[PDB]
């Protein structure tokens, strides 16, 4: 039908209701996809390192420890002694490749899993990990290419002798002699191959993982950063109506329905991504704040023509309080001045804060007549400059420039100079004083008998008129 | 040579889609924040609405931040906020633009009534706006699999498609779907495929749509256009200033809606832009789509789907489209239409005095608006210092600005208009006259062109500034430049009341007066017997008079003799000027006559000897009127001594009916009509009783015993003399006055018995109160109905002006008198005077021609005409005109203010439309309504029917709800047979041969037809008869080329039958088709040319149709015309006026038309 | 601007920080003062005519 207020309502009226045991589910849903993502995160060895040299320039008073961690599971000492521990447990693991190590690589990770990383960091990790993915997808793709289309090597034997290894020449120079219909054909594009599987190899010498791990690790990542957004959603799909019902309080505040009902729902999608289910508070009443956080904070900014800060907006409402009260207690109205008594501040800013606080007119309001004369067809432009006045601007410059020439050319020179007249900015008199090379008092004397010779009326009678 | 670049004067103008990077060219930044302006210190939030980086300083040569405030600096980006240094005029121009996240439908493109996104894909209006909404999937570029490009799916559906076809099917939903399809769509490839379908399949419900589709289609090709622009990627922000933020009084601000409006559609933006990276799920993210969609709509155009209400106030906030839009189309130059400097009004006067070129002026009105010329002027010769000084001189009024004023006025015309503008002389140049007081004095003669009462109306004045104006103002709109109406050659200068009621007086005789048989030299002793108290002002008297007729060859013979005349026309006789003969002057000289010397003197001596002689006539019928010492009394209205009598007598008959009545020897409805009939018979009885008493009762003696003349009964002087009153109104002052009739429309059977010089009862005045309330409110209403009439006239007409010379066709129609009946309800010489002969006419015998070929008609050769007997002439008209885009002067006719033929360049259409409006007051099937539905050409409720083609006809078949009539043509095919219900009386005779365009039945005629089957000449001669009629009983002489023309504009199409280069069925120009055919005949293919059928559009309909789509614009629907034509990248390249007038431009006419003509040849041309 | 700027060197006059918005007669109207009120804030000190 249109009217976009009912395409919603019907939308999402097809989501049904959470039982309050489904409730826990899709949360213990959002527990595990997370904690594969954190788990994918410790197994990452740049992604240690990397706190490590963050943690370096902490002590090195190159940061501070508040854009780093926001703590650990549970100080400044404190600080400093966990990070001695995550050090400790990657100097060990480090040197045990040498098989037997996963039992410490495993332990490294535990340690690791304590860290409650800021968000900034987190997703920057992330990122450093999907980006060195896309450069080991770039290398992927490029002896791909380089074979199957342009050599005329079929994909069906190029992965044979790729998985495992994607690193040395086991497949490219020990299979190019095999003497099979696609062998011969790799010795053109050859060149172009081994050189851009330097950048391949590198990879598994900075991330310390070979290729094939690479994949593996972010991938469960992939796949767990999915089942969080999964349920998430579904969680906030589920209480939808939760913020339709919060909304309607707020209608006419100023703001529109759906306007509202959107803003409450960003607050239901902060609700969902605070939230932990084993606190055991219902999860309607811990979201209403949110979703209630979000509506009023949205209305106090942008519901306004003006925006006003928000210590003005909530002394304004003090105000309508009182009035409402006072309004029959009195059984006039409050004075001006009388819920200035009863307000904190200085009580004459009653006055100032009522008037910046009171919206604008709709230029388009019909006045008289019924006629199409609207309000701002009455509103005249002050800051243009009127003919009989711009006539008689363009004469005045035709008359001191008339007048200049009656006196010496010095004293037209010093006076064009002491004015801006007919040149940028003006001169002091002691920059005069530097132009014409006598300075100082005698230009002043100069300056005098100019403004002097056109005191005394020849030239006086014409300059004169211009004042009324 | 190089064209330019840069600011060169500009022709025509194009309008077309704009791409997302078209609209970013015109951007200089992107708003990217609701905030307005800062809140304590009100500068603008910069990236805002009102943004001095995007947009512009808000004080003029001034940076932002102010470190830069030198006027000096000018080029200069500030370095810490950038505001380019210039003068706030800038932010009126600069624009700016948003990105939008998710494509968006432009409401025109999707709601406009031929929804155009919809008839470009072919597609349903629901169907898109369901996906839109994203309450269905839609297909895309669907491959071979399972569906329809165009095909729509469901939740369900959709998925169920997918897992059969993963690829090689594509389906999305929203805008961006209908934009993928836009894009996917290959015009060239439906055009053809659509030309084939189009020749399959023969039928009307088919193939109408298919020509209406295709014709888009290859015009969007042609365009340049492409489809994805309707979905609006990125959307243009308006500058600042057009929406202001301006303070007001008491601190208040007020601001236009559309910030309202832009605000909203940001912040939905925003919000979606934060949505995406919030990765919200698919029902929020989806209802912020619809939420931007709706904004936007909204912005653009709002109340074509929810009408979203403003911040705090009930009333609907007023959208873009809202802007433009209005009533009617543009606000711009429609009523009302922009407030002029140099202006001023007030009550004006009568002012006698003045000579009929000048006006007294107000001494403070002038002086104010000649202010800039005064203050000029007086440093031009040193009275003042400066302007400054020449400021307060005037504002201290000094003594000595008054003569420099002289000089400024002396010369100086002034525009003098009235409240209803009707013809051209609503407005009227006149030369100033300094005069002491605050009203305004107008020459007596000008009243009645602007039919300005003095009872209190109030006029405006306006200053012709530049020079070409004041040339313009002397040698068009001055007043002793039209002296005749452009209706018809009939002097509008015409002496109204007082005047004439002097001259009437004087100018009259009794049957005995001092000095009567006496004789004089001539007309100076005349006056000097007269006003020294000898001889009375009427006597019959014999003087020598000498008169003049320029009967020779250019030259003026004299003749001197003794003529029987009265002593006032002896001294009257002093103003006739030269050529004139006494015989004009020795009548009774009455209202009429009066007219008819000013009209010969004008069409012998000219125009400067007409001005001063009606000069001379006004002062004179002022001055003699008033020594006439004429009155009205209460005794000066006689009542019949027999009165009492016919009301008794009369008042038998009703008793006699009424006792027939009552033994019902009558009925009931045949009684009404008969009672009703004897009061009226009495009335007439009434009034030719009172009409002779009061007429002659003048019973005087001479010498003998008795005579009787004329009375010299004051009211009857005021009758007879034309000044004012009439047969009817006396005859309700002294007789009774008439039968009135209660409001149903029915006449009450016992009249007014009484009349006003006796006084009437309670009941004769109540019900006298209906035909007075209905009087006043029918003109009150006409009065607007008319304007309306005039108002479609002129917009079907105006771009129609004189251009070429003569079109040389020898084609025109048969000018007969109207011979109605009776005797010449008007004649021959009226029907062609001041027209052109279409071909030589002869004598009764021949090779004798007495007026050759194409010759003005004026005075004398019409009075040529008439000297032989010749009863018919055929004329050219502006009708037949062979002359393409325009009417040659040759065709037209002489008509003006002046006597010569039409000027080349004056434009008709105006002048037609007003001629014809003017009138239209005076108006009441019959009447305005009548003339309304003749021009909009509708078929009549019971038509009669013609014979569709000659030839004996037959009845045929049987009664089936039409018994068809069956043609049968002598030599050619029969198979002619139309379908008439027989149940409608018929009047063809079953047995006899009828022509084609015979009376097949009795009633009027649709002129459809009459054009169709009678031809052209047919029906413009039947419209100009029948509006004549209408115009004619009520007394309006309107020349009947103001009708042609008027008719030429409705015939201005035709659809087009043969083939060969241009469609089958087309309505199209007749102009520019003749033109097509004209040039086929030659060159080109050796004939292709093809026939059309001339067609018959009302004036409502014909108005429709122009080229230039700024002027429809104006007048039409604005919405729907901006679109159509934006579509197709129609360019529009003025030559019109409406258009001209928009955009500020010298007329396409009159005194501009040696512009446009000089431009118009230099373009497409080397 | 630079040539108003020489206009009050050469007559010295020391323009002001307030601009006149005095109420003044009507063009061309003239009559007789009746009566004058002066309505004021309540807390305004009323100057010596009020
Ligand atoms: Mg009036
Ligand atoms: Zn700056
Ligand atoms: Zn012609």
């Amino acid at each position: 039908t249109t009217d976009p207020v009912r395409m919603y309502m019907r939308e999402m009226g097809t989501v049904e209701l959470l039982t309050r045991e489904g409730e826990i589910d899709i949360a213990k849903r959002i527990e595990d996809g997370i904690n594969q993502v954190q788990c994918s995160v410790a197994e990452y060895p740049e992604a240690i390192t990397y706190l490590l040299e963050q943690y370096d320039r902490v002590e090195a008073e190159e940061a501070r420890l508040s854009d780093l961690i926001t703590g650990f599971v549970d100080d400044p000492e404190l600080a400093r002694e966990k990070f001695a521990e995550l050090r400790a447990q990657y100097v060990v693991t480090r040197d045990t490749i040498k098989a037997t190590a996963q039992e410490e690589i495993l332990k490294l990770s535990e340690v690791f899993k304590q860290f409650r990383l800021v968000p900034k960091q987190f997703d920057y990790l992330v990122n450093s990990m999907r980006v060195m993915m896309d450069r080991v997808r770039t290398q992927e793709r490029l002896i791909m290419k380089l074979c199957v289309e342009q050599c005329k090597m079929p994909k069906k034997n190029f992965i044979t002798l790729f998985t495992g290894n994607e690193t040395s020449d086991t497949w490219f120079n020990a299979a190019i002699a095999m003497n099979k219909p696609w062998s011969e054909k790799l010795h053109d594009v050859s060149e172009e191959v081994h050189r851009a599987l330097q950048k391949l190899q590198q990879i598994e010498e900075e991330t310390g993982l070979t290729i094939e791990q690479v994949k593996d690790i972010n991938r469960r990542m992939s796949i767990g950063e999915a089942k969080a957004r999964r349920a998430k959603k579904e969680m906030v799909e589920a209480n939808l109506r939760l913020v339709i019902s919060i909304a309607k309080k707020y209608t006419n505040r100023g703001l529109q329905f759906l306007d509202l009902i959107q803003e409450g729902n960003i607050g239901l999608m902060k609700a969902v991504d605070k939230f932990e289910y084993r606190r055991g508070y219902k999860f309607s009443t811990y979201a209403t704040w949110w979703i209630r956080q979000a509506i009023t904070r949205s209305i106090a900014d942008q519901a306004r023509t003006i925006r006003i800060p928000v210590h003005m907006i909530e002394t304004i409402n003090k105000l309508n309080r009182i009035s409402r009260q006072m309004l029959q207690e009195m059984g006039r109205e409050p004075t001006p001045e009388e819920l200035a008594e009863r307000m904190l501040m200085p009580e004459d800013k009653i006055r100032k804060v009522l008037k910046i606080a009171k919206e604008p007119i709709s230029m388009e309001t019909p006045i008289g007549d019924d006629e199409d004369s609207h309000l701002g067809d009455f509103i005249e432009d002050t800051t243009l400059e009127l003919p009989l006045d711009s006539a008689t601007t363009e004469s005045l410059r035709a008359a001191t420039h008339d007048v200049l020439a009656g006196l010496t050319a010095r004293e037209a020179k010093v006076l064009r100079m002491r004015f801006g007249i007919d040149m940028n900015t003006d001169y002091t008199l002691e920059e005069v004083g530097k132009q014409f090379d006598v300075t100082r008092e005698r230009i002043r004397q100069i300056e005098a008998k100019a403004l002097r010779k056109l005191r005394h009326p020849s030239r006086s009678e014409v300059l004169r008129s211009f004042l009324d | 040579l190089k064209a330019q670049t840069k600011t060169e004067e500009f022709d025509a103008i194009k309008i077309a889609l704009a791409s997302p990077d078209m609209i970013r060219s015109w951007s200089f930044g992107e708003v990217k924040k609701p905030e307005t302006i800062n809140y304590r210190t009100f500068k603008p939030e910069r990236d805002g609405l009102f943004c001095a980086r995007i947009f512009g300083p808000v004080k003029d040569y001034e940076c932002l931040c102010g470190k830069y405030k030198r006027l000096k600096h000018r080029g200069v980006i500030c370095e810490k906020c950038g505001v380019e240094v210039t003068q706030t005029k800038v932010r009126r121009e600069r624009m700016g633009h948003i990105e939008l996240a998710s494509p968006t439908a432009h409401i025109w493109f999707l709601k406009s009534l031929p929804s155009r996104i919809g008839l470009l894909l072919d597609m349903p209006l629901r169907d898109i706006e369901r996906v839109l909404y994203f309450e269905s999937y839609v297909v895309i570029e669907g491959g071979m699999t399972n569906l329809e490009r165009q095909q729509i799916l469901t939740e369900e559906q959709y998925l169920d498609a997918l897992e059969e076809f993963g690829d090689e099917f594509d389906a999305k939903m929203g805008a961006e779907a209908i934009q993928a399809l836009l894009k996917s769509m290959d015009l060239e490839q439906e055009c053809e495929q659509l030309r084939e379908e189009l020749n399959e399949t023969n039928s009307e419900t088919k193939r109408k749509k298919l020509t209406k589709r295709i014709k888009l289609l290859e015009a969007f090709v042609q365009s340049g256009n492409k489809p994805e622009w309707m979905i609006l990627t990125v959307l243009p922000v308006l500058p600042p200033d057009l929406r202001p933020l301006v303070p007001l009084d008491g601190g208040r601000f007020a601001t236009s809606d559309l910030n309202d409006l832009y605000r909203r559609v940001i912040n939905r933006n925003n919000r979606l832009k934060r949505l995406l990276d919030l990765a919200a799920p698919d029902i929020i993210v989806r209802n912020e789509k619809r939420m931007l969609q709706e904004a936007v709509d909204a912005l653009l155009d709002n109340g074509r789907r929810g009408r979203a209400i403003t911040g705090s106030n009930k009333r609907p906030l007023k959208s873009l489209a809202d802007m433009i839009k209005g009533k009617q189309g543009r606000f711009r130059q429609n009523l009302l239409g922009k407030r002029v400097d140099y202006s001023g009004r007030s009550v004006i006067t009568v002012g006698p005095y003045l000579r009929l070129h000048q006006c007294g002026l107000p001494k403070k009105m002038a002086l104010e608006l000649f202010k800039p010329f005064i203050y000029g002027k007086l440093e031009l010769r040193g009275l003042a210092t400066t302007i400054k000084a020449a400021k307060k001189m005037v504002e201290r009024e000094e003594a000595v600005v008054w003569d420099i004023l002289d000089e400024v006025i002396r010369e100086h015309p002034v525009l003098l208009n009235r409240a209803p503008t009707l013809h051209r002389l609503g407005i009227q140049a006149f030369e100033p006259v300094l005069i002491e007081g605050k009203a305004i004095q107008l020459h007596p003669l000008v009243c009645a062109a602007y039919n300005a009462d003095f009872d209190g109306d109030q006029m405006a004045v306006h200053v012709p500034l530049t020079l070409e104006a004041q040339l313009e103002a002397r040698a068009l709109m001055m007043s002793t430049n039209n002296i005749l109406s452009p209706a018809n050659g009939e002097p509008i200068i015409v002496p109204s009341q007082d005047v004439v009621l002097g001259l009437y007086y004087m100018t009259r005789d009794c049957v005995n007066a001092k000095g009567e048989g006496m004789v004089l030299t001539g007309p100076k002793e005349a006056e000097r017997l007269y006003r020294s108290g000898l001889a009375s002002l009427h006597a019959r008297v014999k003087v020598r008079i000498t008169e003049y007729e320029k009967d020779a060859n250019g030259e003026l013979v004299a003749k001197t003799s003794l003529k029987d005349t009265t002593v006032g026309r002896a001294i009257l006789w002093m103003i006739v000027p030269k050529g004139l003969p006494y015989s004009i002057v020795n009548q009774a000289l009455g209202k009429k006559a009066i007219s008819k010397m000013l009209n010969t003197c004008y069409r012998i001596l000219g125009l400067k000897p007409t001005v001063i002689f009606a000069d001379q006539i006004m002062y004179t019928g002022f001055a003699y009127a008033a020594r006439s010492g004429a009155s009205v009394g209460i005794d000066d209205m006689v009542i019949p001594e027999k009165k009492h009598e016919i009301i008794s007598e009369a008042e038998a008959e009703v008793a006699e009916i009424q006792e027939q009545f009552q033994s019902g020897l009558v009925t009931a409805g045949e009684r009404y009509n008969k009672v009703i009939d004897i009061w009226a018979a009495a009335n007439d009885r009434v009034s030719k009783a009172m009409m002779d008493n009061l007429q002659t009762e003048t019973v005087i003696n001479r010498d003998g015993q008795e005579e009787k003349q004329v009375s010299f009964n004051s009211i009857y002087m005021m009758a007879d003399s034309g000044a004012r009153g009439s047969a009817a109104q006396i005859r309700q002052l002294a007789g009774m006055r008439g039968l009135m009739a209660k409001p149903d429309g029915s006449i009450i059977e016992t009249p007014i018995t009484a009349n006003f010089r006796e006084g009437l009862n309670v009941l004769q005045y109540f019900i006298s109160t209906h035909g007075a309330r209905k009087g006043l409110a029918d003109t009150a209403l006409k009065t607007a109905n008319s304007g309306y009439l005039t108002r479609r006239l002129v917009d079907v007409a105006q771009d129609l002006v004189v251009t070429e010379d003569d079109c040389g066709t020898h084609e025109g129609i048969m000018m007969t008198p109207v011979i109605e009946g009776g005797d010449v309800k008007e004649p021959l010489r009226d029907r062609v005077l001041g027209r052109v002969t279409a071909e030589d006419v002869l004598k009764p015998g021949t090779a004798d021609i007495l007026v050759p070929r194409n010759t003005l008609l004026h005075e004398q050769w019409c009075d040529l005409l008439e000297e032989n007997s010749v009863d018919a002439v055929k004329v050219r008209s502006v009708v037949s005109c062979d002359t393409d885009f325009g009417v040659c002067a040759h065709c037209y006719g002489r008509d003006l203010a002046r006597g010569h033929i039409i000027n080349k360049g004056e434009a008709i259409g105006v002048i037609a439309a007003q001629s014809i409006g003017e009138p239209g007051t005076q108006l009441t099937t019959g009447g305005l309504p009548r003339v309304a539905d003749l021009f909009e050409a509708r078929r009549p409720k019971e038509p009669a029917i013609l014979a569709e083609i000659s030839g004996i006809v037959s009845f045929g078949k049987e009664t089936k709800g039409k018994r068809r009539l069956v043609i049968t043509p002598v030599d050619g095919s029969d198979p002619y047979e139309e379908m008439i219900p027989k149940w409608r009386q018929l009047n063809v005779f079953e047995g006899e041969r009828v022509e084609r365009g015979d009376v097949i039945s009795d009633g009027p005629e649709a002129p459809h037809d009459i054009l169709r089957l009678r031809g052209v000449h047919a029906v413009t001669r039947y419209i100009v008869n029948e509006v004549q009629d209408v115009y004619r009983l009520q007394g309006v002489k309107i020349n009947d080329k103001h009708i042609e023309v008027i008719v030429r504009q409705m015939l201005r199409k035709a659809t087009i039958v043969n083939a060969g280069s241009s469609d089958f069925l087309e309505g199209e120009q007749v102009e520019y088709s003749r033109v097509k055919i004209a040039n086929r005949e030659l060159e080109a293919n050796g004939k292709v040319g093809a026939t059309y059928s001339r067609d018959l559009l009302g004036i409502t309909k014909a108005s429709l149709a122009t080229e230039s789509f700024i002027s429809a614009a104006s007048f039409q629907e604005t919405t729907r015309v901006l679109t159509e034509a934006a579509v197709a990248g129609k360019r529009d390249e003025l030559r019109g006026l409406k258009e001209n007038v928009i955009v500020g431009r010298l007329i396409p006419a009159g005194t501009g038309y040696a512009y446009h003509q000089d431009r118009m040849r230099r373009r497409a041309a080397g | 601007t630079p040539e108003e700027k020489l206009l009050r060197a050469i007559f010295g006059e020391k323009a002001s920080d307030v601009k006149d918005s005095s109420l003044r007669v009507p063009n061309g109207v003239s009559g007789t003062v009746i009566d004058v009120q002066v309505f004021t804030r309540d807390g305004v000190e009323k100057d010596k005519r009020a």
